RNA sequence: CUUUCU
RNA sequence: ACCCCCGCCGUUAGUUGCCAGCGGUUCGGCCGGGCACUCUAACGGGACUGCCCGCGAAAGCGGGAGGAAGGAGGGGACGACGUCUGGUCAGCAUGGCCCUUACGGCCUGGGCGACACACGUGCUACAAUGCCCACUACAAAGCGAUGCCACCCGGCAACGGGGAGCUAAUCGCAAAAAGGUGGGCCCAGUUCGGAUUGGGGUCUGCAACCCGACCCCAUGAAGCCGGAAUCGCUAGUAAUCGCGGAUCAGC
């Protein structure tokens, strides 16, 4: 059923299905599926309301998620603007942040390509 | 092959039915040197021939191949100006290679999610005369012969 | 610069990580085989002459 | 009881040098577990032939440390005479153990 | 696969060891 | 990233600590961009060398974990 | 009491001892079929026996170390063949025409410099 | 086939 | 051709090999014992178109036997006179010209890591002949005493405590991976893919902002096999899978 923020995982295994939350990876799924003692193999479709509650309660309260995060992360980067740190510019500039090359590549962080002219 | 006519690489007979032509096929099935996985597949597929027909696998495969062999093909050709598609007879070797090449490409075009199955069904369909292999083939025999005007080169 | 520097690299420095190798002949920073103190060049040279003992053309 | 390791770059000055240590213990004493040839440590170095860029094209050098072994079981003093300082070391290594 | 730190294969390729690839 | 020190240059600290015992100076310039901004040695204005000149970086509270050179950007129009 | 052939094929060596009687095969303190488990190719190693009708009128004890499992198989193939020729001068006439007696000196060829891989050269652009 | 120039 | 490596066999040699034989085995070649075998490394043998059929004047050509191996068995090393006014004065050497409180030196800091773009070489992919998790001996060149680190314990881990063995065929790096056996996923931009990014750490190092590698949580981008063009490879090759080294604090 519905677990966190507003998410509704469905029809697939729970270990997978938990992942569908912003805040849950393959790891945090394992943690909460034994800390509530639910078999991971069971489909969401067919798992007790008692199980759903055990789960939902642990999850929403154990760690920060969906939307709360989304705003936190956003606020970390906002914070990196501060008086104006290095990683600030980079976020300000839409450029890579983790000491990588830019003469080539760096596409993931850049507007597809913006091809130009040159030469005689 | 400027000098000589190349020795036809001579092939280990089959581990199971004792036939050369089968290794040949298992080989075309085989990726990245994984003859094991390749051979499982072909055998697993032969078992699917059993369960889905009272037929002996070997003579299904034999007769599928025989149905996929092209008689004529069109090899491209320069004529001091134009390149034409020129129809001509097909070496027994090349018959056999093109057959097994197409069987496996045809197999892997199929929808069924598991390789042994695709191999099996395609084989079945082919002995019957209606695999995707045989269309990729009557297609060839068609195109040659539909270019029969240029049969007066052959080179 | 390659005199003031053959000299500098021998001086023991503040911090051992400022330290480094040098072809003790052909006075040189890069490809310097530590088993010899010898730049790949000033090395192929000796290796040829017979001045590096037991060292020989490898062929296998 | 006595164990002697023999290193060296030259395979003729072991199969010579230490096969004469087989006569200088058999003639002047008792039992020897013959000379035993060990795994050799090949060193290979690989060098760009030219001084400046020609990065494909290289020359291949090895440096091959041959090892041999001899064992003598009965320590006479009739033996430790040649095997003490009747010297013919040349370009050879000597390890002495027990 | 080989490019994923959180697989076992990612580790191997990278030469590393970790949760996703333990030393026995 | 370390955890046993914050590896901050004594020549700066010493000069900052023995300014905190009465000291509100702006002409504090340094070349140790490699040093962590230390627990609340804020308020002051350190000029950091980018390799060409010192730039006044005003140090506030929100930016304490960081290094000094994160505010002396070395290259032009990026 | 004893029969012997040494097999090699490509870093693998096969120490092969035949014996009279039963039919069963040890390999490195293991049944043939649990050592070469799943590996389709294995039934080939005993192909020398089927050749002369030794089918299973011998046992075999085999140590086999070195190289790889396809190699090990072929090493054995060779030992098994070299073994029973040394227990019958007359077992050439059946075993040589099928060359279970040949070594097969095909071995991994050496990585060369310049190349990526022995022969795979690197890649032209010319542009 | 195709190729003017350099 | 004379040299090295790889194919077969023989001689010489027993802290690596073994129930091969027999004995004891806490059942680990571990224990006395044994080099038979395997290997290790030195020295020999072996192949000559020598032998048989066919063609040829001859060289030699096709085929056959024997043989581990034929007709250059397989891989190296090995580069004629010369060509390109090729390459390097920045490895070094060297003729000449130029700088000498500077075109020399030393330092701290930054830069060689820039990024609207274009190209070469590569990696990882885009999945079910696949991905994930567990179990499971395939074996094969090299490194290791400012070192390789078994084994215990703490930590999810990187790593941190301790701590045995090994100057190393003896001990360690070492898990080979693909494979095999079971279990999961069920064709989804997915349990494919792992870019980017937030956060928490570990290690080397005086120091990791500009600039390190690694671990862990989160985040999961493009990518569904690539236009015109175009590359490699003829066999243990290509394709694929891991393993080592050099340089090296670390990378
Ligand atoms: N000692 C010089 C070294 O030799 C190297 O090896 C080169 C050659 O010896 C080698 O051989 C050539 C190849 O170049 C060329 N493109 C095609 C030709 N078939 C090859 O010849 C081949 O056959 C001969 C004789 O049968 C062998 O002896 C030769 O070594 C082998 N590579 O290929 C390399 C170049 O393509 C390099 N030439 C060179 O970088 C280096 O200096
Ligand atoms: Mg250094
Ligand atoms: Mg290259
Ligand atoms: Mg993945
Ligand atoms: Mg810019
Ligand atoms: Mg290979
Ligand atoms: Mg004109
Ligand atoms: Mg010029
Ligand atoms: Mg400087
Ligand atoms: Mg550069
Ligand atoms: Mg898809």
């Amino acid at each position: 059923a519905r677990i966190a923020g507003v998410e509704i995982p469905r029809n697939k295994r729970v270990d997978v299905a938990l992942t569908y939350i912003y805040g849950i990876g393959k790891a945090r799924a394992k943690e909460a599926l034994e800390k509530t003692g639910i078999n991971p193999a069971t489909r969401v479709k067919d798992l007790t309301e008692a199980e759903v509650v055990r789960l939902r309660e642990y999850v929403e309260n154990t760690w920060k998620l969906e939307g709360e995060l989304r705003a936190e992360v956003a606020a970390n980067i906002k914070r990196l603007m501060d008086i104006g740190c290095y990683r600030g510019l980079r976020h300000r500039r839409g450029l890579p942040v983790r000491g990588q090359r830019t003469r080539t590549n760096a596409r993931t962080r850049k507007g597809p390509r913006k091809t130009v002219a040159g030469k005689k | 092959a400027r000098r000589r006519r190349a020795e036809v690489r001579q092939l280990q007979p089959d581990l199971v039915y004792g036939d050369v032509l089968v290794t040949a096929f298992i080989n075309k099935i085989m990726r990245d040197g994984k003859k094991n996985l390749a051979a499982r597949i072909f055998y697993d597929a032969c078992k699917i021939i059993q369960e889905k027909t009272g037929q002996e696998p070997l003579k299904v495969f034999k007769q599928a191949v025989e149905n996929v062999k092209p008689r004529m093909e069109v090899r491209s050709r320069r004529v001091g100006g134009a390149n034409y598609q020129v129809p001509m007879e097909v070496s027994p070797r090349r018959q056999q290679s093109l057959a097994l090449r197409w069987l496996v490409q045809a197999a892997n075009q199929r929808p069924e999610r598991r390789a042994a199955v695709r191999i099996a069904h395609e084989l079945m369909d082919a002995a019957e005369g209606k695999g995707g292999a045989v269309k990729k083939k009557e297609d060839v025999e068609r195109m040659a012969e539909a270019n029969r005007a240029y049969a007066h080169y052959r080179w | 610069a390659r005199k003031a520097l053959i000299e500098k690299a021998k001086r023991t420095p503040k911090f051992k990580v400022r330290a480094y190798t040098r072809c003790v002949r052909c006075g040189r920073a890069r490809s310097v085989y530590r088993f010899f103190g010898l730049c790949r060049i000033c090395l192929r040279e000796l290796a040829h002459k017979g001045q590096l003992p037991g060292v020989r053309k490898a062929s296998w | 009881k006595i164990r002697i390791k023999l290193r060296g770059f030259d395979h003729k000055t072991l199969d010579a040098s230490a096969q004469k240590i087989v006569e200088a213990a058999r003639r002047s004493g008792a039992q020897v577990s013959g000379p035993i040839p060990l795994p050799t440590r090949v060193r290979r170095f690989t060098v760009i032939r030219g001084p400046f860029k020609h990065k494909d094209s290289r020359e291949h050098f090895e440096l091959r440390t041959h090892n041999r072994l001899v064992d003598i079981i009965n320590p006479n003093r009739k033996t430790i005479e040649q095997l003490m300082t009747l010297d013919l070391p040349t370009g050879v290594e000597i390890e002495i153990k027990t | 696969g080989k490019g994923d730190r959180r697989t076992r294969r990612g580790k191997i390729w990278r030469g590393t060891y970790g949760k996703y690839r333990p030393r026995k | 990233s370390l955890k046993k020190g914050v590896f901050v240059d004594d020549h700066l600290l010493e000069k900052v600590l023995e300014l905190n015992a009465k000291g509100e100076k702006r002409l504090i310039k340094t070349w140790s961009r490699r040093s962590t901004i230390v627990p609340e040695m804020v308020g002051h204005t350190i000029a950091v060398y980018n390799g060409k000149q010192h730039v006044p970086v005003y140090i506030t509270e929100n930016m304490v974990g960081h290094k000094l050179g994160e505010f002396a950007p070395t290259r032009t129009y990026r | 009491e004893q029969y012997y052939g040494t097999g090699r094929r490509k870093e693998a060596v096969a120490r092969v001892f035949l014996r009279p009687g039963n039919g069963k095969v040890t390999v490195n303190g293991q049944d043939f079929n649990e050592y070469f488990q799943g590996l389709v190719r294995a039934v080939a190693a005993l192909e020398p026996l089927r050749a002369v009708d030794a089918l299973g009128r011998f046992d075999a004890y085999i140590t086999v170390r070195g190289g790889g499992k396809s190699g090990q198989i072929d090493a054995i193939k060779l030992g098994i063949a070299r073994a029973l020729v040394q227990y019958n001068p007359d077992y050439r006439a059946k075993l040589k025409p099928l060359g279970f007696l040949t070594r097969d000196a095909r071995v991994v060829e050496r990585k060369k410099y310049g190349k990526h891989k022995a022969r795979r050269a690197p890649q032209y652009s010319k542009r």
